[PDB]
RNA sequence: UUAUUGGAGGUAGAGCACUGUUUGGACGAGGGGCCGGUUACCGAAUUCAGACAAACUCCGAAUGCCAAUUAAUU
RNA sequence: CUGGGGCGGUCGCCUCCUAAAAGGUAACGGAGGCGCUCAAAGGUUCCCUCAGAAUGGUUGGAAAUCAUUCAUAGAGUGUAA
RNA sequence: UCUGGUGACUAUAGCAAGGAGGUCACACCUGUUCCCAUGCCGAACACAGAAGUUAAGCUCCUUAGCGUCGAUGGUAGUCGAACUUACGUUCCGCUAGAGUAGAACGUUGCCAGGC
């Protein structure tokens, strides 16, 4: 429950979008009680590995910055084909 | 027996309605001005004649075509005509319960069948060529049946 | 021997708007032509016979909504 | 032998092919599905030949869905004629798959059963297709 | 059981049905009738600004007595008048609110046409 | 369906043209219509 | 020609709120196994989930179009 | 006219789709209608608001008609869309 | 400020539910003598009334249950450009529908009365 973030910068383009999801990496954003629209990065493989050991409805302390937030997961796009997770909405619920 | 907290707020009827029925008039059209007639021997108004709304197969129906009659009565006339219909249609009838155990539509309707046996309470077996049967609806402003089950006990054979 | 049952049309009516919004027009100009009602006509402009929405004095024109999906044509007097 | 029982329109133009799958692209019924890898038309006789070598494998097991329907009729001009006097009488009967959907699903079965049974079927369609899970995560 | 609908609802459909061709305009104004039971009402709207320009009443102390209810009305209509003779004393339009033309409200009319206005 | 010819009484010609069918109304219909040579209303009768 | 403003319109895409098409699962009413009813079966209705459309749309782009600004370049 | 010509079919007008969100836009491309009617089915002034479904009720062809609750037009709008 | 009359605004204004309120306004209510009225019914409409009542309409509170409104981020589609003939790829602008957080149990002009 103790994941990574790394605040993206204005305005990805496409290309720096598909050149993120080479690596490990894929976007989110966190929204919800008492904080405003931050929109970060996740790697692939520790995200998985977080989930697979506190389920699918479970409660992730994430740090975006210096903070570190109470974080549940509300929805993510997936892509069928080539089998990964493409974007993941996170809400803080204190 | 409903311990209302204002005397305003009570159920009581409202209308009644006679109407009749089809009367199919293929060649019925001098019975229809006596099926007129017979609701004009029930009841004291000449009776509106609902005709019909659709011109459906099968049936000797069209656009138009008077395939009905109906007169409400709401006040001293349905005042009138309620008491004399407590007294000449249950000796008139013979029957065991008279009505039904329950005919309301979860609304306080009675909607009591007739088969020409207490029509022509007034007037015997002289004139009358067919038989028929009135349809006779109280209208009244009880919320459910339970609270007009009060209301229908009040002078009825439920 | 095989053949065909299908070659009619009907000649084509130029319907659609004819005037710009905020474009000055003269006091008798047609602005929409249209069948049926899919503007209605609001200030100072008639609605034809034929449904044609028409300028009654000279202006400028404003087209506007009128309630939740309904929409009106106006000509407004200075120019 | 699916098709419709009556259409509106009998002759119609050919459906579009090239982009991605518009929805239905989950497992939901079964346990087991096979995906589409590449773009085609099924004409039901395809899907009569694939859904009958898929149940006797099976045994008469678990359940089996299909995903596909053919909605769309096609036509075909008859033999040795010039071009163009009209469209011609109907032909059959397609649908339409693009790289993505789920075409069949099992259930109710083994899963060692599962992949032989669809790859039994899956020398049948005209589409490169593919052996999924039901997704979790 | 059996519904009675009141009747000021179904009136104000009835008086947004009429009120589609008339309006005032400032050189020819509207008045408008409000009877409830017991009183009637009268006031005058121009209504390309919305603003209204003179009132008189039935529960009003000037004019207060048990008449008929519609010597009551009457005096209504001449009261308006006055008032609509300090400026405005042209044509109006008539607006009946959603009434019909008779009895009460046509005994307020024919007071402001015998008083002035020239409707 | 025939075409019809309403004419007036003194109004000099026949100017108004309408129609009617013979099985609805067989008989000769009559109006009041416009003839500018009185600049009045005239009975105008179908001949 | 561009920048900035304003507007008309229903394509692409999506979607099932109407019209038609369709797959499974439930719900119960009816006929309906029977000995009138069970249970099986049938069709119709209502719901849950999921799909299709040139002559379907609760929605709806990019671009193109019409215009106006002592705008800027031609 | 004609995916050679003949045989076949068609030749004027209205409405949809194709038609690529202004308008316009072809093919022996896909679907349908017209060669009238109305003396009120016209004008004006006042009133009224449906089909359908559900529930009760002699005739009940299931639904004709009656009462009741909902019901965005699904009704109806002379005649195709 | 309170009540009423009457206008403006894409239901954020609606629908449902729960609770209080009244002879000042409003309404149920009393009656059919008169103007007027019902394909029959003083129900409706019209008139004459003020005994009765806050039960209902109405008004004021309470709620996000249905409807309505609704970002951010991502995706589909696409103008222009560059490779290519692949049911295509790459760059740059614009940017949906669905879904999520959330908004919301109206805001406001004029007059009269009651403060
Ligand atoms: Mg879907
Ligand atoms: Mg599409
Ligand atoms: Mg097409
Ligand atoms: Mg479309
Ligand atoms: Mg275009
Ligand atoms: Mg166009
Ligand atoms: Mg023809
Ligand atoms: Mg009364
Ligand atoms: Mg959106």
């Amino acid at each position: 429950a103790s994941l990574k973030s790394i605040i993206r910068q204005g305005k990805q383009t496409r290309s720096d979008l598909k050149q993120l999801r080479k690596s490990g990496k894929v976007p989110a954003v966190v929204y919800g009680y008492g904080t405003k629209n931050v929109s970060v990065k996740v790697d692939e493989v520790e995200f998985i590995k977080v989930i697979r050991e506190v389920g699918r409805n479970g409660v992730i302390e994430l740090g975006v910055g210096s903070k570190t937030i109470k974080v549940m997961v509300a929805d993510y796009q997936f892509d069928p084909l080539k089998n990964q997770i493409t974007h993941i909405d996170f809400l803080a619920i204190n | 027996k409903f311990n209302y907290s204002s005397v305003m707020e009570v159920p009581k009827i409202d209308k009644i309605v006679v109407n009749m029925g089809v009367g199919d008039a293929v060649q019925n059209s001098k019975v229809l001005d006596n099926a007129v007639e017979e609701l004009e021997l029930i009841t004291g108004q000449k009776p509106l004649v609902t005709k019909a709304k659709k011109s459906i197969a099968t049936f000797r129906l069209r656009e138009g075509m008077p395939i009905g009659a109906k007169v409400t009565l709401r006040g001293e006339r349905m005042y009138e005509f309620l008491d004399k219909l407590i007294s000449v249609s249950l000796p008139r009838v013979r029957d065991f319960q008279g009505v039904s155990k329950k005919a309301f539509d979860g609304r306080g309707n009675y909607t009591l069948g007739v088969k020409e046996q207490l029509i022509f309470p007034e007037i015997d077996y002289d004139k009358v060529s067919k038989v028929r049967g009135m349809d006779i609806v109280i209208v009244t402003t009880a919320n459910t049946d339970e609270e007009a089950r009060e209301l229908l006990a009040n002078f009825g054979m439920p | 021997v095989s053949s065909t049952k299908n070659g009619r049309d009907s000649e084509s009516k130029r319907l659609g708007a004819k005037r710009a919004d905020g474009q000055f027009v003269t006091g008798g100009s047609i602005l929409y032509r249209q069948r049926g009602t899919k503007i209605y006509p609001g200030e100072n402009v008639g609605r034809g016979g034929d449904d044609t929405l028409f300028a009654k004095i000279d202006g400028v024109v404003k087209f506007e909504r009128k309630g939740r999906d309904k929409k009106q044509v106006s000509v407004y007097a200075v120019a | 032998m699916l098709l419709p029982k009556r259409v509106k329109y009998r002759r119609q133009h050919r459906p579009k092919t090239t982009g991605r799958s518009k929805g239905g692209n989950y497992v939901t019924f079964g346990e087991f599905g096979l995906q589409a890898t590449t773009t085609s038309w099924i004409t039901s006789r395809q899907i009569e030949s694939a859904r009958i070598a898929m149940t006797r494998y099976m045994k008469r097991g678990g359940k089996v869905w299909i995903k596909i329907f053919p909605h769309t009729p096609y036509t075909k001009k008859p033999l040795e004629v010039r071009m163009g006097a009209g469209k011609g009488a109907v032909e059959g009967w397609i649908a339409v798959v693009k790289p993505g959907r789920i075409l069949f699903e099992v259930a109710g079965v083994s899963e060692e059963v599962a992949r032989e049974a669809l790859r039994l079927a899956s020398h049948k369609l005209p589409v490169k297709t593919k052996f999924v899970k039901r997704e979790e995560l | 059981m059996i519904s009675k609908i009141d009747k000021n609802k179904v009136r104000l459909k009835r008086h947004a049905r009429v009120r589609t061709n008339l309006s005032g305009t400032a050189e020819k104004p509207r008045l408008n009738v409000y009877r409830s039971n017991k009183h009637i009402y009268a006031q005058i709207i121009d209504d390309n600004k919305g603003v209204t320009l003179a009132q008189a009443s039935s529960k009003d102390s000037d004019i207060a007595t048990t008449a008929t209810k519609v010597e009551l009305a009457t005096k209504v209509g001449e009261a308006i008048a006055k008032k609509a003779a300090d400026k405005g004393i042209k044509e109006i339009v008539f607006d009946r609110g959603g009434y019909l033309y008779h009895g009460r409200v046509k005994a307020l009319a024919e007071a402001a046409r015998e008083s002035g206005l020239e409707f | 369906r025939v075409n019809v010819t309403l004419a007036c009484t003194e109004c000099g010609d026949r100017n108004y043209i309408t129609t009617k069918n013979k099985r609805n109304n067989p008989e000769r219909i009559e109006m009041k219509k416009y003839c500018p040579r009185l600049n009045k209303y005239t009975l105008h009768r179908e001949t």
